[PDB]
């Protein structure tokens, strides 16, 4: 080997790990604070305060809701024909047309929030016998009177109103949606001046379906100077079938129809302020960072979003136990 | 953590490794000296990215879904509105609540698997010639310059080289 | 160092763990049947079998369910203006007033149930041209006939029925629920008897809604001597809103409101026995303790529960695999 | 499990034991004893109990809810209302059998872990005078009275104080 | 001692494990794709394409919707009294007999569905005064006319329709279905030739609840060669409750109930073949084998079923990670 | 994994190995040969076999529940129903991807650990005999002919047998 190899001394050699003088506490199976070297936020819990208006369509309402874009109210032409991939509503949307209500309010602005689209076509309709066109004081257009864009108002000519029986093919290949409404006026004389009948009657029909509503005359309390209401229904029209709109009085006729689609739209109520920025998850106080896997900001979101929390903080260990050598 | 090494037989970390998670510390013929060993570090760092990268894999993204507030007092089918919601918000948080729960036990057991497998590791390869202290160091009863602990940290310590002197130095002494 | 040690000998230590003669068996990921020292169970699956009247306010319903005790059936007016965290409805429960029927009952029912509250509020209608406090014998107050306390049922005054059209502001800073009704005669006789028109006509609006329902004339079943029917309606107004009630025949009108809230108040089908005790979780069988974080007593629950499970029995070992030194 | 030190290499438990979850065994020059490791016994307990409570930890509560029993058919709704709890439960039902399995593992590696680790700190304290029988038992290769078995166990064994006499009676012999 | 008498040598333990040449990727906490020995698919995503006919009972419906068969079209007349654990819907089904329209199809359509049975019993309703048995020429039955075969079609009688007031008590110890409906028709003209009043009404009630329907006159869209509508209404009759059907014109009348039943019977819409095999679990798109925990063939399903996943492939790791001799 | 034995001390498998999962490899005087061990195979396969099970225990079943798939635009309940069962979807999608990757990274640290206690009884049974040469085998200081590799096997070996031939052998040398 060598020859008296004597030189008898010896060596250390000792194996340690590092550690850090701050740390940060994590939960465990065994311990819900055990302090690590390192760790990673995984909650989202702060919003910008604005909603990115890229990369989706966000359609800013201003001061209209979308079913008064729908319809047609005066203030709220704008609106004609507009597309979104949101739909953003604000607090301060007002009404400002004919009183009216809609029954399953909650399902039309569904439907026509994941529609999309506002494109309206319009059809010619012939109503014989009757006057056209009529409007209010109550939904003013410019100086005059007037009434929704997209409803047409129908009362008696001169002495009579007939029984409209009118039909219009869904000869497209796609479906078809059609917003129509009644009347229903305060006072039998206020019926019988108007339809001349003095009980109106309203029947929507489809090879698949019928609506038939009949109007109720009583005061309601003064809107816009108005004790009567209109109410708001729909019917879709699918390819093939046809639309058969019979009515004897009190009819606020369709123009036409409103083309639906399938896509990613939807609608949100949110105050939060448009700003020029990309982000892909939307909540109603402001766009956030899809970086972490779940969220706190709210449980309302649109988007590719973090999967909202009741937690707002959960800490991943992103590193050994913290032992440290005294703490400095 | 399971292992016992970390917070365990090794008694505390050393703040000042600032070079690498786990590492060396010898004091020999020419002085004292750190290092830290990037193997079981880069091992530690991988399965730690890897854990959390699983985790961070694709948030979903939903469009038009179920209104969450509302404004009036509706009755049967709100109630059912809020119900699914509140119950998908608590069948989520306890997702939550108990994967990094899971993932954090995992992760300081696994830290402590990597620096008990570097002992075990350094343990093998000295056969012979050490002996352990019991406390995370090994005492090499044979002259051992910087050279030969750089060959034990690199890996390439020849335990042959040194058997007799270190036998010798070991066992003989007088008893 | 030390002298001759003439005696040279050695020594044993051995290592071990525990075990007991009995042990558990539990359930893992690779076995699930392994016996440990020790265990505890997670399930709660024993009820007490007595609703416990603490913390929370139970009122028992005794023979009178909500809706009656909201109407004010005779037999019920124990519960006028009464106020309850849980409100316990029992099988025994039975109606004893005039024949009536409650369109969306189950809504009525759940929105009553969390309101929390029977406070009702006169206020001062006027009806000209009406008789007012119209009662039934299917309906006994005392000796004599009766009708629901909070509702007022109104008939012709001689020869005539007008068209009422009244008026309540919502001046206050509170939601009112108003309860009310229309009345649906057997026979065309009896409706021209107590109302003149041979059809009725009720309309109840704010600004924001209006529901016109009219009556339907026709036979049912004998039910109480009657079979006659009146359905029950409600109208939510909101602080600055109006509630008008227009009607011309038919209507069972409303005599105030009773005030919403909003709180933890629900509901709860049980003949389990009210007792003094404290327990927070209560189940339709009698309340449960809540030390354990599952339960198998019933899906049913109010207040601070375990989370209900299908399994019956889940246990958690506390001790380490049981490997004793005996035979078996 | 993992370690297989409890019903693995240590054959079986001690029903005899009744002042510790792990302790010792031995026989000297001054007879035989039995005495409970209080350390690791505390250490096994801790770490149970800390499982056990974050189990235990908050009972949601829930005030109105929709209901679940119902005596007429009413077809659309009501089907929901019945599939939206039915779901629920299975979900929460899974959640349950899932963590208890989980735990229960974990529980049963844990204590193997604490037995293992009390037999490799005293491997390492005996050093060089004692040798593993295999079983869980060392053969103290040097005369070791019961203050010398009490050093073992309260941790203040000094084997430089028995090396020689071990390392001769140990090796030495014929061979 | 032991006496080695010459030989002085060493040997060799080695201690390994095996590998195999293929392998499989698994994913784990801390890798996605790591290989190991061996691994196990447990999402189902096949199917046989086809229905197994064991071991539930399924009725495949040809080209009747389940509601058809109910009501009894000519051509489902096959199905009557019929029974099924499954009642599978074809996409082919048509209807060919009077054009009716179900208010809250989906509700009957399920209620139906789930009851299992169309079991009818006829009871004796005595239709004094009126023409019974009308029938279409919409609805062949053979050569001739014909109507719903569960339904009653009541015209007047010479110059007058009376009122009619019938009842039918449940005196059995089960729950009865009565199927019922009015008559819309498309001219005042067709009601007063019909059922000579000049506006219908149907009142169907029980101790329990009531049902007025008043008809809509209006033209609808030609279907097989009528512009009138029947829209069809149910009644479930609790034991020891009464059936009282009171009406006054365009009455279409119930020939007696179908018994209902409570079981594990739906019903599925798949155009998929009926073949003779057993399997537990069925799709639309075929059975599948429930042998694997997850499955990615549909969300709907009937029976013993593997729990629908988005994923299409989750492979569960039977074997230690590979680490061959050579490469991989 | 977690024990550093496979895919970690021992470089790699043995694609020839096709009688057992674990085994043995020996050089001796005699020949050398090959011998898969059945304990450590059959313990590694009722685990992952017991695991399997769990698994694969009952599908329940379900009968009529709600629609799924619509035609129709309706609205407020259609969008519920698809609610709720998109919802449900996503957590039991949720749960099957967290239990196969927890299942995995168990079964790969189980089996870890099996070959780790295979060796670890092994090095215990060769007493003060053989030496770990630090990749997974041992260096047996004696004549071991084939007969005594399968006591080893087996585990019937005695060390006293063979002790003081091994400690001359390993120790005395020159040095
Ligand atoms: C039925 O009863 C209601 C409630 O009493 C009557 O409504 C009230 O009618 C008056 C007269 O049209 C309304 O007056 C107008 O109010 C506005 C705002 O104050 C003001 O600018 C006008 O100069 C006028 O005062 C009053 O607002 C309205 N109130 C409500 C709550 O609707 C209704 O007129 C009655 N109808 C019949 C036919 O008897
Ligand atoms: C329409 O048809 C129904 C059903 O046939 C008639 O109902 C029945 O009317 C009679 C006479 O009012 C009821 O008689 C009562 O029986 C009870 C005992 O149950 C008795 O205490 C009363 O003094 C009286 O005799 C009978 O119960 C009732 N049955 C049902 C099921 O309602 C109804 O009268 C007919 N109406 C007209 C206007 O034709
Ligand atoms: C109300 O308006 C509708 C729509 O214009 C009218 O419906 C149409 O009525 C005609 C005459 O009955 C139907 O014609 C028949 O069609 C079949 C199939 O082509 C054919 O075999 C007959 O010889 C005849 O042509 C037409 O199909 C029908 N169209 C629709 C969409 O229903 C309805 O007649 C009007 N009613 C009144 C009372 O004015
Ligand atoms: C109150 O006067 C007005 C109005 O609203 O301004 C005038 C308007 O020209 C008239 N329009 C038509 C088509 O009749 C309208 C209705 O009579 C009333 O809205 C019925 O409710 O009334
Ligand atoms: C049958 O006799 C009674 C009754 O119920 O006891 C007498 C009662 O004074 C009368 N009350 C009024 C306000 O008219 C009531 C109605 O006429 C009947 O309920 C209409 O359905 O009828
Ligand atoms: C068009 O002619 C028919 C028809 O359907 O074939 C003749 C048929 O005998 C007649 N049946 C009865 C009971 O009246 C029916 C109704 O008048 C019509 O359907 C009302 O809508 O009309
Ligand atoms: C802590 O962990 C996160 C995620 O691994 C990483 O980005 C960060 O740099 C780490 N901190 C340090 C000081 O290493
Ligand atoms: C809306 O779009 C349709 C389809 O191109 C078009 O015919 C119509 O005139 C448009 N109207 C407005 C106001 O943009
Ligand atoms: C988000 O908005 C909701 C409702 O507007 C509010 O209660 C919540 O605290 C907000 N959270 C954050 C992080 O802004
Ligand atoms: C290990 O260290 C010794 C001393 O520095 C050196 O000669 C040898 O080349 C090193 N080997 C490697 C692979 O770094
Ligand atoms: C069993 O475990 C429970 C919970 O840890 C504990 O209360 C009980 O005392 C234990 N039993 C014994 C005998 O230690
Ligand atoms: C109910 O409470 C209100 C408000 O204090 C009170 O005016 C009314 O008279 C009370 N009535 C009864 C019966 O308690
Ligand atoms: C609780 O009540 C339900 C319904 O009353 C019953 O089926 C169940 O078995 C009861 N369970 C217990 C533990 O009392
Ligand atoms: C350990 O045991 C010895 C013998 O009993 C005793 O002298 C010593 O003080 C003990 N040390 C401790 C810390 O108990
Ligand atoms: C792979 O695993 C499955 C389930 O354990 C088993 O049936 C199959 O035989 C295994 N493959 C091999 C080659 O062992
Ligand atoms: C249907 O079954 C009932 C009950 O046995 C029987 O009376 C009736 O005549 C059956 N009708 C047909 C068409 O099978
Ligand atoms: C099952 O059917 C659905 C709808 O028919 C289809 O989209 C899906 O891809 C099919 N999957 C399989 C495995 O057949
Ligand atoms: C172990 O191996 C030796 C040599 O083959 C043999 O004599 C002995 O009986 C074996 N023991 C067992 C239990 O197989």
């Amino acid at each position: 080997q060598d020859l008296p190899g004597n030189d008898n001394s010896t060596a250390t050699l000792c194996l340690g790990h590092h550690a850090v003088p701050n740390g940060t506490l994590v939960k465990t199976i065994t311990d819900d604070q055990i302090e690590v070297t390192n760790a990673t936020e995984l909650v989202q819990s702060s919003s910008t305060g604005k909603i990115c208006n890229n990369p989706h369509r966000i359609l800013d309402g201003i001061d209209c809701t979308l079913i008064d874009a729908l319809l047609g109210d005066p203030h709220c032409d704008v609106f004609q024909n507009e597309t979104w991939d949101l739909f953003v509503e604000r607090s301060k949307a007002f009404s400002n047309c004919y009183p009216y209500d809609v029954p399953d309010y909650a399902s039309l602005r569904s439907l026509v929030a994941s529609s999309g689209t506002l494109e309206f076509i319009t059809e010619g309709f012939t109503w014989t016998g009757v006057t056209q066109n009529g409007r209010s004081n109550a939904c003013k257009r410019g100086p005059g009177s007037g009434f929704f864009s997209r409803l047409n108002w129908l009362t008696k000519s001169g002495s009579t109103y007939p029984v409209l029986n009118v039909t219009m093919p869904n000869n497209d290949n796609f479906d078809k949606l059609y917003i129509w409404g009644i009347h229903h006026p305060s006072t039998n004389q206020e019926q019988t001046s108007l339809y001349v009948q003095a009980s109106g009657r309203v029947t929507v029909s489809t090879r698949r379906s019928q609506q038939t509503i009949i109007p109720n005359i009583g005061s309601r309390p003064w809107v816009r100077g108005l004790s009567s209401r209109i109410s708001i229904y729909w019917t879709i029209v699918k390819p093939g079938d046809v639309l058969v709109i019979n009515s004897n009085g009190n009819l606020i006729a369709p123009r036409g129809y409103f083309k639906m689609r399938t896509g990613k739209s939807s609608i949100m109520r949110s105050d939060a302020p448009i700003d020029t920025c990309i982000s892909e998850c939307i909540t109603p106080n402001g766009s956030i960072p899809n970086d972490k896997p779940f969220q706190n900001v709210n449980k309302i979101t649109y988007g590719a979003c973090p999967k909202y929390v009741k937690q707002n903080t959960l800490k991943l260990a992103t590193g050994m136990r913290n032992v440290p050598e005294k703490q400095t | 953590g399971l292992f016992g090494a970390i917070a365990g037989f090794i008694e505390n970390g050393w703040e000042g490794m600032i070079d690498g998670w786990y590492g060396f510390r010898h004091q020999n013929s020419e002085g004292t000296g750190q290092a830290a060993d990037l193997k079981s570090t880069q091992a530690a760092i991988d399965q730690i990215n890897g854990k959390l990268n699983r985790v961070i894999e694709k948030t979903n993204e939903k469009f038009h879904q179920i209104e969450k507030e509302f404004s009036e007092v509706e009755g049967r089918i709100q109630d059912l509105e809020k119900y699914v919601e509140d119950t998908k918000i608590d069948l989520w948080s306890y997702n939550a609540e108990l994967l990094v729960a899971l993932e954090n036990q995992h992760t300081i057991d696994l830290t402590d698997s990597e620096m008990n497998k570097l002992f075990e590791k350094t343990r093998r390869q000295l056969r012979e010639n050490a002996e352990e202290m019991g406390n995370g160091c090994f005492k090499i009863y044979h002259k051992c310059d910087n050279a030969c602990i750089e060959s034990i940290r690199n890996g390439t310590y020849d335990h042959d080289v040194y058997r007799d002197e270190a036998l010798n130095n070991r066992f003989q002494i007088k008893g």
